[PDB]
């Protein structure tokens, strides 16, 4: 947590984190491409 | 987006869409970066050859969107504008130094399968993922060429590029506060933001924790998806200092 939420307001601490992709343990069509230029 | 593919359901939960109130239009993207705060391009709401110089009360933004045109009930979320902050050093005449702008909502936004904040990067994450060859991920619903316009949210996938041909790919001045990204004419794919796509987010995943952190905010380009040539974008790590101030003072 880098900003007050006081001010900030909820949502940093599970920012990130789609609920339909990550939250469900599903892998979106092209996100694999972006890992795959990590490995490069 | 240029070259770019529909976006899945829920893919992008964090895009933002600028809308006009009368007369009513599609002024660019944004980015969710909690409940209350959205973060965008300064040249979408002040940019005076252009004829924008908006206040608080011309605007609102749409969460959760996927169609550009569709009122989308039970899925999208309105809100109005409470207040709009553009970086004190934000240089429109020359080269759109510091294109970026917060802007705080009237109320905050409820989150659901639509609706999720991004992350911003801190320095480990900006060090680690923010290097040349690695790819990134823009999103709007800006144009599909040089002018035309999406029905739904676009999604392209584009590597950073090095300094130095960042530089030697265009006569404008380019700073630190600024990266470009695309595919070098070698490479043979294609992609790009265009105009539309300004405020937008570039997002990268964390190979460390998962997350998506938001590396780049869409600002300029010459054309759209040229050989030779790479969007620019504003680089939210350099800017963060600045983004904090905002917040914690107001
Ligand atoms: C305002 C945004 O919709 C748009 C984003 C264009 C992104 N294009 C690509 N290829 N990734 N930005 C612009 O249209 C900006 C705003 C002012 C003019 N402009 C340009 O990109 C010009 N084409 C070039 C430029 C002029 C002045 C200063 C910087 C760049
Ligand atoms: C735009 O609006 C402000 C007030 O919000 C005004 O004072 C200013 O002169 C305008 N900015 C520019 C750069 O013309
Ligand atoms: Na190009």
């Amino acid at each position: 947590t880098f900003f007050n939420p006081r001010t900030f307001g909820s949502g940093e601490a599970d920012c990130g984190l789609r609920p339909l992709f990550e939250k469900k343990s599903l892998e979106d069509k092209t996100e694999r491409e972006l890992l795959e230029s990590y490995i490069d | 987006i240029v070259e770019g593919s529909d976006a899945e359901i829920g893919m992008s939960p964090w895009q933002v869409m600028l809308f006009r109130k009368s007369p009513q239009e599609l002024l660019c993207g944004a980015s969710l970066i909690s409940d209350r705060w959205v973060l965008t391009a300064a040249h979408c709401l002040l940019y005076p050859p252009w004829d924008k110089n908006f206040t608080e009360n011309d605007l609102l933004v749409r969460i959760g969107k996927h169609s550009r045109t569709r009122y989308e009930r039970n899925i999208e979320k309105i809100s109005m504008l409470e207040k709009i902050y553009i970086h004190p050093r934000y240089n429109w005449r020359e080269n759109l130094d510091r294109d970026i702008a917060l802007m705080k909502l009237k109320k905050p936004v409820a989150f659901s399968d639509y609706i999720h904040p991004v992350c911003l990067p801190d320095r480990e994450t900006a060090a680690s993922l923010l290097q040349a060859g690695y790819k990134g991920r823009v999103t709007g619903w800006g144009n599909l060429k040089e002018t035309g316009q999406p029905s739904v949210l676009q999604v392209v996938n584009l590597p950073i590029v090095e300094r130095p041909v960042c530089k030697d790919s265009t006569r404008i001045r380019i700073t630190d506060n600024m990266f470009c990204a695309g595919y070098k004419p070698d490479e043979g794919k294609r992609g790009d933001a265009c105009e539309g796509d300004t405020g937008g987010p570039f997002v990268m995943k964390s190979p460390f924790n998962n997350r998506w952190y938001q590396m780049g905010i869409v600002s300029w380009g010459e054309g759209c998806d040229r050989d030779g040539k790479y969007g620019f974008y504003t680089h939210v790590f350099r800017l963060k200092k600045w983004i904090q101030k905002v917040i914690d003072q107001f």
